[PDB]
């Protein structure tokens, strides 16, 4: 048909994406440990005629990068929920059996005592197992897990946690409930002391908050409707073309 | 008329329709090849800012040949040039042309 | 769409750093040896339309050229590390840095962490540790169990008082380190800094020679946030952020009339 | 059709005016920052029916720098100074030549190197604090000096000095508060600071941004409204055209 009816489909196409993902990072502005997103344009490959003449293809949204900045600390009275103060994956086991790296720290016990998910209530590896003498749960900035014991000077080290750094966060893949799966991209899961060798201090009774800008995301939602109505008219313009055309010839 | 410059890679200046740009002295004008800034005057003045110099070396190098002859004189020829009527007649540079 | 769409998009996020850096003032008002902050801001580069100095015709040029700017952003945050009040306290084992220095920890990775808060106590081995998450104090100071009290020397000399012997006996001796660059230090929270590239080599020595502070017992360094002047920084930084809303909303009413329009 | 695109002048000229009023917006917190103004000059008149005069519209030819003081800042730092007068401060550049500043926070490398607060660079002439300096002091001259334990009398670290231009709109902004000479802007004119027509280095103040957030708002109001007047304009020119074509 005409050209330039599909070349501005395109771009309400691509518009469409973008602003999918804006009302994704809206929508979690109160999730912690949630990483905003972006939406990364590229124009379609352009075809030569009249033969030096170039005409385009549109655009389209080729991936949905994730900034990986950190977000701030909520100070909580909780004593199960932590954070990690700087780059690292909380490492939690699916029900498949593979492990699922998170950086949500609201955590729990499960009936037996076991650290686990404050949702769906996966374990976090290593399993952490508070007795039930404990009075106090302390977890040290290497990630030591301790448990406070009446008639027993010292806390008694019930585990350790450990953390897993990618050198490519962007590249995990989100499954939801604020879980990644590692890729191809990804790159090698790089596990250690939570401290040492670049990875993140564990921070008890603190949540990392999302980092969304909700002042940047009514902003761009401005320029996406009006790019989007924009490119609307040109199809608008083009529908009364052919129909004068056909009318006239 | 068609005043949509260009300069390709060996740096002559030409229009979108590939003709070759006169200058001053008659020949087609030809800019050095590593430029930074180029800026047309109101008169036809091209002045240039070679690669990485300081801004205080803005220096002219050419002149765009602007010519204002008689219109009813003018044939328009068949690939889209206006021309002299009479042959073998020279085009003065006329002063009085201002570019926008 | 719009330049001014995007030259205002910077200056929001301009500001949103800015309050961010006052918020962390106020909320360190009471943090003891906390230096507060100021962001710094700067404009974004100038599109060159028109060179200023251009030569327009002949024996004319440009007195000033169309350049257009593309906002602004904070691209600093600088520490101002002036020294704050004193609190007078009876506990014997806080000090303060009376001058320029840092009191030197042990990170848990084997680094040395560099503080000025002086709240510190001891461990169950009488070492003086961090009164926070227990870090030892660099060089260690054991406290030994015979003494009845401590005194820290003005010169950083550390002593204890032992029933039945005059001449209080000496356990050890403290040694702060000093920065040309206090500002270059990089914040890791916790009332500690670590050097970097720009903070400078670390010179250690006694506290009270070669420019370095003195120690003073039973004191406190107070913060040294003005609580008023980041009120009225947090005046200017609503002001200017609702400002910046008001050209993206201007923009957008005058797109949707284009659109309705054209 | 003329109209279309005469029109389409006064779109671009308002589309300009516009953005430089959100960069002087943008630009409200910004120390030593000077407004700007857009200027706007009509096109060239064309001899139709030859005595009959049009327009081609109107641009904006450049954009003016208003290089009026601003208000004082008081700081507790002792390193972020402000020039009281006419002058800048001269910096060096990674490509080795000297960039010009009014924006007057400045800091320490690691070396005891004045440097401003921002990418790092140098500022001419070199002042070295010594590591045993317990303060610093710029007096109203350009001269540093430092306190030194155990010795009367401050001992000079050096003297700075600040650089007058006659034409500081004819500035080139390269952005990071900083400033090129150009052609139009006028010879370097150094000194010291204080002397000949040059500002005075006031320590531990800064020179606020010059804008006016209330006119830059009026003036949002005024280059809104001209620019839907010219869309109207485009649009009943659109809807005389098509009314020919369908009625013909």
């Amino acid at each position: 048909m005409h050209p330039a009816l599909w070349v501005s489909k395109t771009g309400l196409d691509a518009q469409q994406t973008n602003i999918a993902t804006i009302s994704n990072n809206l929508a979690n502005a109160s999730t912690v440990g949630y990483k905003k997103s972006r939406a990364v344009f590229e124009d379609l490959f352009y075809q030569n005629i009249n033969q030096g003449l170039m005409l385009g293809a549109g655009s389209k949204v080729v991936a949905t990068q994730k900034v990986h900045t950190h977000g701030n600390a909520q100070t909580t009275t909780n004593a199960l929920d932590m954070m990690v103060e700087g780059d690292g994956f909380f490492q939690v086991t699916l029900p498949d059996g593979n492990i699922g790296y998170t950086r949500n720290g609201q955590f729990t016990l499960n009936g037996e005592g076991t650290l686990v998910t404050s949702g769906s209530g996966y374990p976090v590896e290593p399993e952490i197992v508070i007795p039930e003498d404990a009075i106090s749960i302390t977890v040290g900035t290497d990630g030591e897990v301790s448990v406070r014991v009446r008639g027993q000077q010292d806390n008694q080290v019930v585990g350790q946690l450990t953390i897993t750094d990618f050198v490519n966060p962007g590249g995990l893949e989100p499954i939801g409930q604020n879980l990644y799966l590692p890729t191809g991209a990804s790159g090698d899961p790089q596990e250690g002391v939570p401290g040492l060798d670049g990875l993140g201090e564990i921070r008890q009774s603190m949540l990392e908050a999302s980092n969304v800008n909700v002042t940047e995301e009514l902003v761009n939602m401005i320029e996406a409707q009006r790019v989007y109505e924009m490119n609307s008219k040109v199809i608008s313009s083009v529908d009364k073309m052919m129909s004068f055309v056909n009318q006239q010839l | 008329r068609n005043g949509n410059l260009k300069v390709d890679q060996n740096g002559m200046l030409t229009n979108a329709s590939g003709h070759l740009v006169l200058g001053e002295n008659d020949a087609p004008i030809t800019l050095p090849i590593p430029l930074s800034k180029i800026e047309i005057g109101r008169d036809g003045t091209i002045s240039v800012l070679p690669q990485g110099a300081p801004a205080e070396e803005f220096q002219a190098v050419d002149r765009i040949k602007l010519v204002k002859p008689n219109d009813q004189s003018l044939f328009k020829d068949t690939n889209g040039l206006f021309r002299h009527k009479t042959p073998n007649q020279p085009y003065e540079a006329d002063a009085t042309v201002s570019l926008q």
